[PDB]
């Protein structure tokens, strides 16, 4: 998301980790839409917990299934 | 077979490694063992040792054959 | 093999070239044909005896089969420009190719985000449209005769329409609904009120923004020095469908305690309303009596059920904003009006506002004898207002012959002066394409463009903003003396179409080839 | 998005040199550790040699790749400074080059990559000093145990009991205090055939490589002697052109003898005027070094003569003895001589080696020449290389005091601390601290791979044990697993791990700073 | 000598705006020749930022506008 | 580096003027001289007219730079 | 000096059409007048 927003992906990610550790524990993300500053929590931008949890479960369930296939058998055309 | 002409790792000589060198070590010791395979024990039989001049010799001693045997190989 | 059946995705390296160089090659077909002195092209088929030669930009682009999937995007852009007006299709494709030509330099040797390049044009095109407005002239001169010519044209538009009963009264309402605006002529600045129990000739014009619904129960009918706030929220019974819920409580009184706690949450929003110092509040939804009773002690009148168009038209007359949320107290765009008076017309209570801040608008109240007289009048009135507004936007021209193209460059260079870091080259690249328009016009004329365009930029930069390029004598002369003007609507259409065409193409990191039909 | 395209690709040319440099580290990777695999190298001359030592492999590898030649210079500096770890410093360089490949894929310029390795190397050494156990040179029990473990890796083991204090006592005399780097070239290991391993003499003053005059008149011993260094050679005139001696008459015989004996005597007279008791003549096999007539002349003047001095020792004897080289007899005076109480020829068995004691000079300091004896030629050879490595380990303690537990112990803990300290940084550099910590784990991972142990299993056992304990656990091939290297007598000095990280940051820097190469003649 | 000027890319850009001032009042065909000379002066801070490992387009654009 | 380009041999002789006159900053002279060639190539290819006029543009621009 | 870049090369298309059309006029040129040369098709 930082590369598509025109920001340094390494610099912004390392900056957000310092704001959530040395300062205080909170949610401050990369800026997807144009705004004056950081802290999307001030913008009241929310994502559903059941929606984000459904994403990480399907991503893990598929990643395991891909690792469970070590062989590919593709028949030709008769 | 016979790995050669590596496009990278520019050196003053060829370099091999991996399962290629480990297979050549088995093929080298196999041909050397086959020379002394028939000479083992008193029941063994003599063999002929031919040089580049065209002469030869006949002896059943496995020690004199390996000394005159021409083998070019690091493990050989 | 992704996609298939003639559909494919271009490589990220080739897609940027297909969206730029591939689009320039399409623009190169109409490049040398731009202008009255432009060249001609040849269109040859397989039979080779059916060929033809024409300079039309819309004919050359549509006839030539385009295998480039990015070239089909320019075909859709050409169709959008042809819908506006049947002239200028060539100038849009050429200008779009010049924006994409510099865009290649805005990526390779620049490293600027492509969406910021578009945002760099949105800020540059805004200054370009503002520069065209300052230099805009008109043939509307002798307005005293032009104001009289509008009431006669409005009478011709009333023919075959039921409004033909009285031509003098209705044409005066349509004429005063345009000239008195002194601004945008769009119908969003004109409110229509359809009522019953009267005669068509009894209609009148009122600029007080009459709306049907009333406000308050015991609240007074007059408001002096009103402060208008615009927001959208549900203060009465949110979650409009409560069926299916399960409330776990030991008694019924505890179920109402949660509703009282919801009423305690109302004071959190009501407190933020009182911090704005307003005597009037606007809401699209309804409001329960308890939060409305607290508005009485605070002296806040709440106008409810304003829909949306009614809200946006209220924000334009009072100078407000449509934002439905409160980001922070004492930060917002607020409207206001001098007097809010409640009147009654057609046996229904109406609201007549008075003294809106910088208000320019009008409200035409149509009083019919039935629904057929009200519906057919509003449709025929907008047709009469569209003809009157057509003469205001069209026949209004700007200085041509390279003038307006260079005048916009000076305003974009002014925008390129104060700018953030990454958009400095993006805004400057927009001014380069503006100078390439008179450059290509001087190419087909057979003269030196680098000499004329360079002297034209230095001439307008310091004084003499009316100068332009003279293609007949091959020199720079005043456009007001030579009488060379071009339509302002044509300028706005080319700039708007170039921004819309660049909006889709610059965001492209890959090209999905369209499926053949 | 849309970023800098970089039409010209100087970085892709550098990435090709990085892959070519990592290919050299992959070959040396199998040779790491005492259990590492041998490498077969065939020289262009046809010689077939084999060994697991990374210093000998890279020297005979004959790398024509210029960037990969830097790994040979680092191994030369690794052996010149620390003396050990030439194999691990090359592998650590390849890991930083591999970690830099991921940094270049993220759009990071190599200048910041090289600059971040500077702060990463300075921080890794400071963390290493915190865990290092400080030792002093005043303790002779720690130095003997450190030298005894370095001698246990060679065929000679039980005889190292007398060899361990030899290297310890030799350095303690030349160490003084706050001497920083101490050149081991001042310690001369003399290899002579005959005797045994238990027979050794330190002779801290100096030891020569040559015998005395075997002709008539050789003193073979001198008391209260002054030793000069003569690069000249005393011979009758012998021009480089064609010459011949033809005596057809008795008068011609005396004419040749009188001219030769007077020319030799005039040189001998100038030597006595300078009070020169002992003379060292440079060995020249072309012409005559010292004529037999000159031996009879210098014997009458009571001047000790030692000729045929090796040309390699001319530079060494001019330093330790505090003397100056003499090109000509005209510039040959007393001021360039030494001071010696006794100069004698002592033969243990068959050697007849000359020793000198009591230099007694302010400019000359205790330069020590140690004599090594043995029966077979393979004894004095391996013993010289084994004691040389023992001198390198002690040299590390003199320049930088303190020692650490070897076996990959510091590489695991420093990687764990830099991973936690990476949160204190910000921006592009913070991600480099994480990749720099992962690049330090290649050394302990390779040690587990070359020893037959499970790669992924042993490395995780180090991160698990190093959490509670500090530098108490490492990889040891004796126990075939993770154990305490301090109890197993595995001790690596801190200067080896300090120089390995320092030379690695300088090697990767000199690599990444090359953006292109062109033919220059 | 020992008479110096303000460095650090400043004077290089100070000459750029001075040549741009020369590019203000200029002949017809000499406008591009003079303006390109200021472009070469602005490439000096671009090279210094590229060799140092930084973003030249971000620094120079903010350095020129300032 | 041996340079087979006859134009590159002239550039080496030009760099010798900076070494004989002062002897410091010769690298910066060669870089800036190449940056003027980068702009001169952009002025020519976009014009294809005799550069002697562009030379007069640099002389007037260099005076403003000094 | 500074003139127009002329990135495109339209002249190769025009010069190819002029030379090809000139060969047609030169072929008809021999047929001018009553004494002109007759052409066969």
């Amino acid at each position: 998301l930082a590369e598509n927003s025109g920001l340094d992906p390494i610099g912004t990610l390392s900056t957000l980790k310092s704001k959530q550790l040395k300062e205080k524990i909170s949610n401050i993300g990369v800026d997807c839409l144009g705004y004056g500053s950081n802290d999307m929590k001030e913008l009241f931008v929310v994502d559903p917990f059941i929606g984000k949890k459904q994403q990480i479960l399907l991503a893990t369930q598929l990643c395991r299934m891909i690792l469970k296939i070590d062989n590919v058998i593709i028949s030709g055309k008769d | 077979f016979n790995n050669s002409r590596s496009d990278t790792l520019f050196l003053g000589g060829e370099k091999i490694s991996g399962d290629d060198i480990r297979n050549q070590n088995v093929l080298a010791t196999m041909a050397v063992a086959n020379v002394v395979k028939s000479s083992l024990g008193p029941v063994g039989l003599d063999k002929m040792l031919v040089d580049d001049i065209g002469d030869f010799t006949v002896t059943n001693d496995g020690a004199t054959i390996l000394s005159l045997l021409d083998v070019q190989h690091p493990a050989g | 093999q992704i996609f298939g059946d003639q559909v494919t995705e271009e490589r990220a390296e080739n897609a940027r070239l297909s969206a730029f160089v591939g689009a320039i090659a399409v623009g190169d077909l109409v490049k040398s044909t731009l202008g009255p002195k432009g060249m001609d092209k040849l269109l040859q088929s397989a039979s080779s005896n059916t060929c033809m030669v024409t300079n039309d930009g819309a004919t050359i682009l549509k006839s030539i089969p385009l295998d480039n999937p990015a070239a089909k995007v320019l075909v859709n852009i050409s169709k959008v420009q042809d819908d506006e007006v049947g002239d200028g299709t060539t100038s849009v494709t050429v200008l779009s190719a010049e924006l994409l030509r510099e865009a290649e330099k805005l990526i390779d040797q620049s490293k600027i985000h492509p969406q910021t390049i578009i945002e760099g044009y949105r800020l540059a095109s805004a200054a370009a449209l503002d520069a065209l407005t300052k230099a805009a002239v008109d043939n509307s001169h002798d307005k005293t005769m032009f104001r009289e010519d509008l009431i006669h044209i409005a009478k011709t538009t009333l023919s075959s329409k039921i409004l033909s009963q009285d031509k003098d009264h209705f044409a005066e309402l349509a004429t005063n609904a345009i000239l008195r605006l002194k601004g945008s002529t769009n119908l969003e600045h004109i409110q229509i009120i359809k009522i019953l129990g009267g005669k068509l000739s009894d209609s009148f014009l009122d600029e007080g923004f009459i709306l049907a619904k009333k406000f308050g129960n015991n609240q007074p009918k007059r408001i002096e020095n009103a402060k208008i706030l615009i927001a959208n929220t549900t203060l009465d019974t949110d979650k409009v469908k409560i069926f299916g819920t399960k409330f776990k409580v030991d008694s019924t009184a505890k179920l109402a305690q949660l509703e009282k706690a919801e009423r305690e949450k109302m004071k959190n929003k009501i407190a933020k309303i009182s911090k704005f110092g307003i005597n009037t509040f606007i809401n699209r939804q309804l409001i329960y009596d308890y939060p409305e009773q607290l508005f009485t002690d605070l002296g806040i009148n709440s106008i409810e059920h304003a829909d949306f168009e009614g809200v946006e038209r209220l924000a334009l007359v009072t100078g407000g904003e449509v934002v439905s949320t409160f980001d922070e107290p004492s930060k917002c765009k607020l409207g206001e009006c001098d007097v809010i008076e409640e009147i009654m017309l057609g046996e229904q209570p109406f609201l007549k506002f008075s003294g809106c801040k910088a208000g320019e608008a009008c409200t035409i109240v149509l009083r019919g004898a039935t629904d057929q007289t009200l519906d057919e009048a509003e449709r025929s009135l907008h047709d009469a207002l569209s003809v009157l507004s057509q003469t205001t936007k069209e026949t209004r021209t700007v200085l041509g012959g390279g003038c307006a193209e260079m005048v916009m460059s000076k305003a974009v260079d002014t925008e390129a002066q104060n700018i953030d870091g990454k958009k400095s080259l993006a805004v400057e690249a927009f001014a380069r394409a503006l100078r390439q328009l008179p450059t290509i016009l001087a190419d087909n004329a057979g003269f030196d463009s680098s000499e004329l365009v360079s002297k034209l930029r230095s001439s307008i930069y310091n004084g003499i903003s009316t100068s332009g390029l003279d293609l007949n004598n091959g020199t720079i002369a005043d456009m007001r003396q030579l009488g060379i003007v071009e339509s302002y609507k044509l300028k706005r259409a080319v700039v708007s179409s170039a921004s819309e065409a660049a909006e889709v193409l610059l965001r492209v990191d890959n090209i999905i080839r369209a499926r053949p039909r | 998005n849309a970023t800098f395209k970089n039409k010209e690709k100087p970085q892709e040319v550098r990435k090709a040199n990085i892959i070519a440099a990592r290919s050299v580290a992959d070959a040396i990777r199998t040779s790491l550790g005492p259990k590492g695999m041998d490498k077969m190298i065939k020289t262009s001359r046809g010689e077939i040699i084999i060994s697991n030592d990374g210093h000998t492999i890279l020297k005979q590898m004959a790398i024509l790749h210029p960037v990969a030649r830097m790994l040979v210079e680092v191994s030369a500096a690794q052996d010149s400074e620390a003396g050990d770890g030439t194999t691990s410093v090359v592998i650590l360089t390849g890991a930083l080059l591999g970690a830099a490949e991921r940094l270049l894929n993220k759009g990071i310029h190599p200048t910041i990559i090289a600059d971040s390795f500077q702060s990463a190397a300075k921080r890794s050494v400071d963390i290493l000093l915190e865990m290092c156990h400080k030792v002093s040179l005043s303790d002779r029990e720690q130095l003997v145990r450190a030298a005894s473990t370095s001698l246990s890796s060679k065929i000679v083991s039980q005889y190292s009991s007398f060899l361990a204090p030899l290297a310890v006592d030799s350095v303690l005399k030349i160490s003084d205090e706050n001497s920083k780097n101490v050149d081991l070239n001042d310690i001369r290991l003399v290899k002579k055939v005959g005797g045994t391993i238990d027979d050794t003499e330190m002779i801290d003053g100096v030891v020569l490589t040559q015998t005395a005059i075997k002709s008539a008149g050789g003193p073979t011993r001198k008391e209260k002697a002054k030793i000069g260094l003569i690069q000249f050679q005393i011979s009758p005139p012998k021009p480089d052109t064609e010459n011949n001696i033809i005596v057809n008459d008795y008068r011609q015989m005396d004419k040749i003898l009188k001219e030769e004996r007077a020319y030799l005597l005039n040189i001998c007279k100038k030597i006595k005027k300078a009070k020169c008791n002992v003379l060292l003549i440079q060995k020249s096999i072309l012409r005559d070094a010292v004529n037999d007539l000159a031996l009879h002349f210098l014997s009458k003047l009571n001047i000790m003569v030692v000729k045929d001095i090796e040309r390699e020792e001319i530079e060494f004897l001019s330093k330790g003895l505090g003397c100056k080289p003499i090109a000509d007899i005209e510039l040959f005076t007393e001021d360039r001589l030494g001071s010696a109480d006794l100069v004698e020829e002592i033969d243990s068995d068959g050697s007849k080696i000359v020793r000198v004691t009591g230099i007694r000079n302010n400019n000359a300091r205790p330069t020590v020449s140690v004599v090594i004896r043995g029966a077979n030629n393979m004894i004095i050879d391996e013993t010289e290389r084994s004691l040389h490595d023992a001198l390198c380990v002690i040299r590390c303690l003199v320049k930088e005091r303190g020692l650490i537990a070897g076996g990959g112990a510091p590489e695991i803990e420093i990687s764990r601390r830099l991973s936690k300290e990476a949160r204190s940084m910000e921006g592009v550099q913070a991600f480099i601290w994480q990749e720099f910590a992962s690049a330090l784990e290649v050394i302990p991972t390779t040690l587990a791979e070359n020893a037959g142990l499970n790669s992924i299993k042993v490395v995780t056992e180090l991160r698990s044990k190093h959490e509670n304990g500090e530098l108490n656990d490492g990889i040891s091939v004796r126990r075939s697993g993770t154990t305490n290297t301090y109890e197993e007598h595995i001790l690596q000095p801190v200067l080896v791990s300090t120089s390995a990280i320092t030379l690695a940051s300088e090697c990767v820097k000199s690599i990444l700073r090359i953006d292109d190469i062109a033919f220059s003649r």
